[PDB]
């Protein structure tokens, strides 16, 4: 299975997220998702089997509360700690991408969370989508990791 | 067939309420909803346990082979 | 003092939640810096922002002016920045782009909360490093 | 009601089988 | 002396403590979540979380990462003792209320 | 927010604890008793022989749910486990009848029995400290009477209905003395076990042992152990007139009242409120009401299957949580 994540007809990934995995990833990475330290660490423990070391990054919000976003959760999914070598850099359009407010404005300034930016395994923008976690896309997170 | 002893979802005993429900419906007739509420079947799972039961054991007993 | 990379007072023009319930994309123009514009995603249940209100926006490194590798909060009684600011975010400057001659845009991601800052002369203050605190006070 | 039974009755069933 | 109940997972353990995974058999979300809450109320703990790796196994891996003050084992011991003290408080309040009514 | 669960029209907000050091720069809410001791409260709204309604105030969701889970699936109870059919000529199959008997709850006090050791041969495994023996001998005959033709089968046949009360306690060994003051009976004697016709007979005995609801539901001692967060209704601005009556009709009948004189609606009893958020669909109270739930206020409703009192069930759940914490603390950690 690990040697056959891509279909030989086009090279696009074929083993990837299915429906509920995509929906859960989207709900986690949704821009309204903020997690305190306890919820974040429980999420990471469920993400692993409670047997993986996680380097907790600084929270996105430091005042009034220490809150992590879901995009930080998925960044830790990609690269759980410093000993992990997976450093991923990625630009991808989500399947529902409304353009930014202006023509000259860059793509990650979309009115929705329609453009994914990953720089150093850190998700900087965009929701976790089918187009970035599912099949048929060569800008996929798992395709790039592969 | 015969009324289940317990509600599938709750585990509340409903097998001791079938006959009282039938007599509530027949003697001094009540609506089904008020008959269910008078027996303490408050939750809708325990309500459907009695409301949807088909007493097939009476039909089966018509073919008793040990008469 | 020496740890602040940018500091300006902004007049908020627009606050639109686009299919969101706690994050808004505010648009703010600077005061006395007519070229400086600001677009910023803000958690508005922690820091509510209304159209036409004054925001003092500061970008700083080293907010507090082991090899555990996990972020540890500073002690409760720590004389640090953010004592005088109502809303603080931590992010990274991941893109510098030119919007015209003598005018650039700097892009920050605070865990996905995007900020686009536009201006002209900041070349010795704003860099592409992880150390970037955003400090807002009403 | 309103009377303790845990105090007066030794809980044997709570022991690990 | 139960040598099978709780096990330190050596592969998921840091040098000089402060990070460890403990495998606890015959335990599930009931103890896992309460223990995780109590441990997370420890100021030295920076990471607490449990997982049931598979439903088919009566098993529970709880992860503790601390700062340099204490070890993960000490954090777990403190959490277990604090859970006991919490249960004592609840029992005393419930008993006095039952007696009073 | 701030301990209040947000009830919106499309979503629920602020559902997590946020009461630990590391939530914010003020590393407050670190664990200590004498803070939980003074904060925590128990309010018993009502107590019955089978139903208890009590409040656990200022306790964490994880602990309250641990109590609920232990009550449902870890408090032991006695149920029939093995049924020995000497004779069953009824239309109900033996497996079905055995399952029904197992589902019958027995009014036998736990802690008066000992856990069966599974490592023993079947001829030495069952002892008088381990097992309750229940016999059942029912035979149907035609009634020697002359009532109206084809009436109900109660005066038409003898023993046409087999009830749980027909399960007879059969003391074994020292059970003749220990159970003398408290003979074992089903908690619900009128459970309809079987219906059967003349010439049909059921003859069995059942061995009833301690067991765990997690193992089989028949061992669960609560017909439902559950809690609910105490509802909170905040009337932000006064609602008066016919609007007050419309607002009042969106809640269960006694939830919020109408003041006489001042004429404003007011929250009369939020405990009676089921959170249907029916007010949140009307756009005229959108800015006038805020629906919430107190996150650390738990209204526990424990109803017993019949074997033990609900207060005992809850106390046993707290004891079980404490005992598993204690046993884990005493256990040596293996490499
Ligand atoms: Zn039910």
């Amino acid at each position: 299975v690990k040697n056959n994540l891509l279909t030989p007809k086009s090279g696009e990934p074929i083993i990837a997220a299915t429906q509920d995995f995509i929906t859960g990833s989207y709900l986690i990475s949704h821009k309204d998702s903020f997690y305190d330290r306890a919820t974040l660490t429980q999420l990471l423990s469920m993400m692993s089997d409670g047997i993986e070391h996680f380097d907790i990054p600084p929270p996105a919000i430091m005042k009034p509360y220490y809150l992590w976003t879901g995009k930080q959760v998925f960044s830790l999914l990609i690269k759980p700690n410093h000993n992990s070598p997976v450093v991923i850099n990625l630009d991808a359009k989500n399947k529902v991408f409304v353009p930014p407010k202006s023509k000259s404005l860059p793509n990650e300034m979309s009115q929705n969370d329609g453009f994914v930016i990953i720089r150093g395994s850190q998700i900087l923008s965009g929701v976790m989508d089918k187009s970035v976690l599912g099949d048929g896309k060569k800008h996929s997170v798992f395709y790039t990791i592969l | 067939m015969i009324v289940p002893v317990r509600c599938f979802s709750c585990g509340k005993v409903v097998g001791d309420k079938w006959e009282s429900y039938l007599n509530l419906l027949q003697e001094d007739e009540l609506d089904e909803g008020t008959a269910l509420s008078r027996l303490g079947l408050k939750r809708y799972c325990c309500r459907r346990m009695i409301l949807t039961h088909v007493d097939l054991i009476e039909k089966f007993l018509r073919y008793n082979p040990l008469e | 003092m020496s740890n602040t990379l940018f500091d300006d007072i902004f007049q908020v023009s627009e606050v639109d939640p686009g299919r969101y319930n706690k994050v808004c994309r505010i648009e703010a123009a600077s005061t006395t810096q007519d070229q400086c514009k600001l677009t910023l995603d803000i958690n508005v249940e922690l820091f509510p922002v209304a159209a036409q209100d004054s925001l003092t926006v500061t970008i700083a490194s080293s907010l507090n002016l082991s090899a555990t590798r996990s972020w540890r909060p500073p002690q409760a009684g720590d004389r640090s920045l953010a004592d005088d600011y109502d809303y603080v975010m931590y992010g990274t400057a991941y893109k510098f782009e030119e919007v015209s001659k003598d005018l650039i845009a700097v892009y920050y991601s605070f865990g996905g909360l995007l900020m686009r800052l536009e201006g002209n002369y900041r070349n010795l203050n704003n860099l592409k490093q992880e150390n970037a605190y955003l400090l807002i006070r009403r | 009601v309103s009377r303790d039974t845990w105090n007066t009755k030794n809980m044997r069933s709570l022991e690990p089988p | 002396p139960d040598r099978e109940k709780i096990k330190l997972l050596t592969q998921a353990t840091s040098e000089d403590g402060t990070s460890a995974s403990f495998q606890i058999v015959e335990e599930d979300h009931t103890l896992g979540n309460a223990l995780r809450y109590v441990i997370m109320k420890n100021p030295d703990v920076e990471f607490c979380g449990y997982s049931i790796p598979h439903p088919s196994e009566n098993l529970l891996n709880i992860r503790i990462q601390t700062y340099g003050e204490t070890t993960a084992v000490d954090a777990l011991q403190k959490g277990l003792k604090d859970l006991m003290d919490l249960c004592d408080v609840v029992e005393s309040k419930f008993t006095e209320k039952i007696k009073s009514m | 927010m701030s301990n209040i669960v947000g009830i919106e029209y499309n979503r629920v907000t602020n559902t997590t604890s946020t009461d630990f050091p590391g939530f914010s720069k003020d590393a407050e809410n670190e664990w200590n008793v004498e803070k939980f001791k003074k904060d925590f409260e128990v309010n018993i709204s009502s107590l019955d022989a089978r139903e208890a309604n009590f409040d656990l105030i200022n306790i964490d969701t994880s602990i309250a749910n641990a109590f609920r889970r232990i009550m449902i699936s870890e408090v032991p109870s006695v149920a029939a486990e093995y049924v020995y059919f000497f004779n069953n000529t009824s239309v109900i199959q033996d497996e079905v009848l055995a399952h029904r008997i197992g589902l019958v709850p027995l009014k036998v006090d736990p802690d008066m029995l000992t856990w069966v050791d599974s490592n023993l041969p079947d001829d030495e495994k069952f002892t008088d400290e381990n097992t309750i023996v229940l016999s059942l001998n029912v035979k149907c005959t035609r009634n020697p009477d002359a009532p109206k033709g084809s009436t109900d089968p109660k005066e038409l046949y003898n023993n046409a209905h087999v009830y749980a009360r027909d399960l007879k306690f059969e003391p074994q060994g020292r059970q003749s003395t220990t159970f003398a003051d408290c003979p074992v009976v089903p908690a619900d004697p009128d459970i309809l076990l079987a219906k059967l016709r003349p010439g049909q007979e059921i003859s069995l005995k059942a061995h009833c042992i301690l067991g765990i609801g997690g193992d089989h539901a028949k061992f669960s001692p609560v017909s439902t152990a559950s809690y609910r967060l105490l509802p909170q209704i905040n009337i932000l601005q006064p609602i008066k007139g016919e609007s007050a009556r419309r607002f009042q009709k969106c809640f269960p009948p006694g939830v919020i009242g109408i003041d006489e004189g001042s004429d404003e609606a007011y929250v009369k009893d939020a405990r009676k409120d089921t959170v249907s958020r029916e007010v949140l669909r009307y756009e005229e109270f959108a800015d006038k009401v805020k629906l919430g739930r107190v996150r650390n206020h738990f209204i526990f409703n424990v109803e017993s299957a019949g074997a033990m009192t609900p207060e005992e069930i809850f106390f046993k759940s707290v004891r079980i949580l404490k005992n598993k914490a204690e046993y884990l603390k005493n256990c040596p950690i293996t490499q």
